[PDB]
């Protein structure tokens, strides 16, 4: 973006990453790096030590702290002290944390300069006009019976994998695929992500998937018309490149993370179809009824309703019974799924060695 | 074809007709007619022998009128040989012709300048020339005759200057004969010559014989470092149907952006989700008739 | 110039010419020694087969209509094939 | 072609080619082997 949007020559720019560690030789210029690279208290390499000495010994005129919500962390806090910068700008979309350290940014960076009105930007077509919703999935009798007499960690996976949520997600995928929408399905539980993807026959992307496979699946999602739904874990929440999507389903979530909830919404906020009249993107938060998932979903949606979004509940989907194939419609299939979820949890001496 | 190509063809034709024999003329005209030839090509067209074309190929290679290509191919009988392809490089050939004629006229001018020098002398016994400068150092005590250094013979006069007018007239008779060549170079110097090569010469190729072992298809190598238009004719009757089909496409576009039923209205009150004209025309035609009476092996495949 | 070029037909060298002025157009092929003359009726041609420029063997195939009629044209220069 | 200019005569020949010239990784989405398509270009 620096090389594209402005008249900055590439010899004035430099990158401080694992692969790239050479610096610009001019008297001034740009360096771009990672928070973990600058704030690495571990034994860094010699070349990285030299580059960090160059960064610390140079008086910088401007620092840009992209995704400034992670600055109040333990030693991510120290990047504003290890770097002597005159001007500090923090750029973010999710200025919330689940602890009280979000208020420490005025001591770290400075006062909140500008709050963007999200609805003013949506009504002017700058961002997509999403239709936020919250589908209530009634938990089945046997799953809820197992849900009450369990610990919280097992309760988590047990309310994520309820078969009514399977049916609701399958119906929503089918309906929005008939509408020709690019759908990104989010679920932080890796096992649930894999199970939903295998049940619905859609590709899934998470942490241990190879990067070339991730790129191939992203290209297929962006271009192949038969690939309109990709399942994503918490990899999609953080700042990675994604194709434009117009529908979103949140199967599971990481507690009441408002930052993650607003980060997931941002992946459908920049769709190309904003210029089309009457276009709306769709946000769905599939949550299981009468569980702690209501509590965590409300805690997550607190930030979005603070922005002004209206989360309309959906306790009924028209056409659930009329869909051809229902995931775990039969009681025996649901019982098998219940059992599966429960069972989830001297050079010559060197020839010796 | 190209008029400049006609000019270079006429220039090579004139130089081979003037400064070369008939066999050279046949070879160069074969190349100028059939653009690229091999040995068997020229042999079949001219009924010439391999040693007979020897001096011809050697002279037109040394004088750069014909270039050679050392491509070997793979015929289906697998009895391949490293055949040679004879063709012409037009700019190199015309530069060689220009250099040759310029050196010819410069050498003739220098010979004319040497003939402008006085006659000098030459001793017939020893057959050695003696310039006028060295004659004075070899004159007799009588100051009457120039005597040889070795033969001691009275020097006789050479003919350096008597033939000077003859050499000038030879230059004049060369100049009007070479005048079409310089006219062709005048027209070429006012134009742009495309630097042809082996690939370029194959574009205007005409094959000479059917069973030619020389496959003119070129084989590039690695390591050597030396659209369609379609129309919709309508009689303005089906175009209304086309507009209706575009309206149907617009309706499909409206259905694509339709709001879902669980978004436009509340779902709380609903249940929870879970598991005869023809004879008329005949009568009018009969009435019109009554009125008228009243007035009365497989390979790669491509979709092209 | 674009309508004429050297070609090989049935392992026999020749010249491909386009008779565009006559209706219907004809792709006549003349042997260099005058042994035979081959012509193609362009009305009864279904589809044209070609080889990519990366392929070493340079071949062009014609497919007729009704056992379909098949013709094979081998060329020597790629620009002649393009035209 | 480079000595005609030394003598004043314009050459039609440019100087020749003698003077101055020049993995497969593992798959995790095994349930759609062949459904996904390769995209080496945009
Ligand atoms: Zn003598
Ligand atoms: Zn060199």
């Amino acid at each position: 973006q620096f090389l594209q949007w402005c008249t900055l020559q590439p010899e004035n720019c430099a990158v401080f990453t694992s692969d790239n560690k050479e610096m610009f030789q001019t008297e001034s210029g740009l360096v771009v790096s990672t928070y973990s690279m600058v704030a690495n208290t571990r034994n860094r390499s010699h070349d990285s030590q030299k580059v960090m000495d160059f960064l610390t010994g140079r008086e910088w005129g401007f620092i840009i702290l992209d995704e400034v919500h992670v600055v109040p962390a333990a030693m991510f806090r120290r990047v504003v002290s290890t770097i002597a910068a005159h001007a500090k700008l923090g750029l973010t979309a999710t200025l919330v944390r689940e602890d009280d350290k979000i208020g420490d940014l005025n001591f770290l960076i400075g006062p909140k300069l500008y709050e963007a009105n999200w609805m003013e930007l949506s009504q002017k077509g700058h961002i997509a006009n999403v239709q936020c919703a919250e589908v209530w999935c009634p938990m089945t009798a046997e799953f809820y019976q197992e849900y009450l007499r369990e610990t919280a960690r097992k309760r988590m996976l047990l309310y994520i994998m309820n078969p009514t949520k399977f049916q609701a997600c399958q119906f929503l995928i089918q309906y929005h695929e008939r509408r020709g929408d690019k759908i990104i399905v989010f679920s932080d539980n890796v096992y649930a992500l894999q199970e939903y993807a295998l049940k619905m026959g859609k590709p899934f992307i998470y942490g241990s998937t190879p990067q070339q496979e991730r790129m191939n699946i992203l290209q297929n999602f962006q271009y192949n018309d038969q690939i309109n739904t990709i399942f994503l874990s918490k990899v999609g929440d953080t700042s990675i490149d994604l194709p434009e999507a117009t529908c979103l389903i949140q199967i599971s979530s990481h507690y009441g993370s408002r930052r993650q909830e607003a980060q997931r919404l941002g992946r459908i906020l920049r769709a190309k179809r904003r210029n089309d009249e009457g276009f709306n993107a769709f946000f769905y938060s599939l949550v299981s009824k009468d569980t702690q998932e209501m509590y965590y979903s409300t805690k997550r949606q607190a930030f979005l309703v603070d922005q002004g979004y209206a989360f309309k509940v959906i306790t009924h989907l028209h056409g659930m019974e009329n869909i051809p194939n229902l995931a775990y419609a039969s009681p025996r299939e649901r019982r098998e799924l219940l059992q599966e979820v429960l069972l989830k949890n001297h050079p010559l001496i060197r020839k010796m060695y | 074809d190209r008029p400049i190509d006609d000019i270079v063809k006429n220039l090579l034709k004139f130089v081979v007709r003037g400064f070369y024999g008939g066999s050279f003329v046949l070879v160069l005209d074969a190349i100028l007619f059939h653009s690229v030839l091999a040995e068997d090509d020229l042999k079949q067209l001219l009924s010439i022998n391999k040693t007979e074309l020897g001096p011809l190929i050697a002279r037109l290679r040394s004088d750069r009128l014909i270039s050679i290509h050392k491509q070997r191919e793979y015929p289906p009988n697998s009895k391949s040989v490293e055949r040679v392809y004879y063709y012409v490089k037009y700019p190199h050939a015309i530069d060689a012709i220009k250099w040759k004629v310029h050196q010819v006229v410069q050498r003739l001018k220098d010979d004319l300048d040497k003939n402008s020098e006085p006659n000098g002398y030459m001793c017939p016994i020893c057959l050695t020339k003696y310039t006028q400068l060295e004659a004075v150092q070899l004159l007799n005590f009588d100051r009457t005759e120039f005597l040889c250094s070795l033969c001691d013979e009275p020097l006789v006069e050479d003919d350096s200057g008597k033939k000077n007018k003859e050499k000038q007239d030879k230059l004049n008779r060369l100049m009007d004969q070479i005048q079409p060549i310089i006219d062709s170079l005048k027209k070429i110097d006012d134009s742009r010559i495309e630097e042809n090569t082996f690939e370029i010469a194959l574009a205007r190729l005409i094959p000479p014989q059917n069973q030619s072992h020389a496959a003119y298809t070129y084989n590039p190598k690695k390591g050597s470092t030396m659209a369609t238009l379609h129309i919709n004719i309508t009689t303005a009757s089906d175009e209304v149907a086309q507009r209706e089909l575009q309206e149907r496409q617009a309706e499909e576009k409206r259905k694509q952006n339709a709001v879902p039923e669980w978004h436009k209205q509340s779902t709380i009150g609903k249940t929870a989700l879970g598991r005869e004209e023809r004879e008329n025309e005949k009568t009018l035609n009969d009435y019109y008739a009554a009125l008228a009476k009243k007035q009365a092996l497989e390979d790669e495949f491509e979709d092209v | 110039m674009s309508h004429s070029g050297a070609a090989i037909f049935e392992k026999v060298s020749g010249i491909i010419a386009i008779n565009e002025d006559v209706s219907p157009a004809e792709l006549t092929w003349r042997s260099t020694d005058g042994d035979k003359v081959h012509t193609v009726v362009l009305s009864t041609i279904d589809k044209l087969q070609a080889t990519p420029a990366s392929s070493e063997k340079m071949m062009l195939r014609l497919i007729g209509k009704v056992k379909p009629q098949r013709h094979m044209f081998s060329f020597n220069n790629r620009t002649v094939m393009d035209n | 072609p480079r000595k005609l200019q030394d003598l004043g005569l314009k050459p039609a020949s440019v100087d020749p080619a003698t003077i101055k010239r020049q993995r497969k990784g593992k798959i995790t989405n095994t349930h759609m082997t062949g459904i996904l398509k390769d995209y080496s270009h945009r």
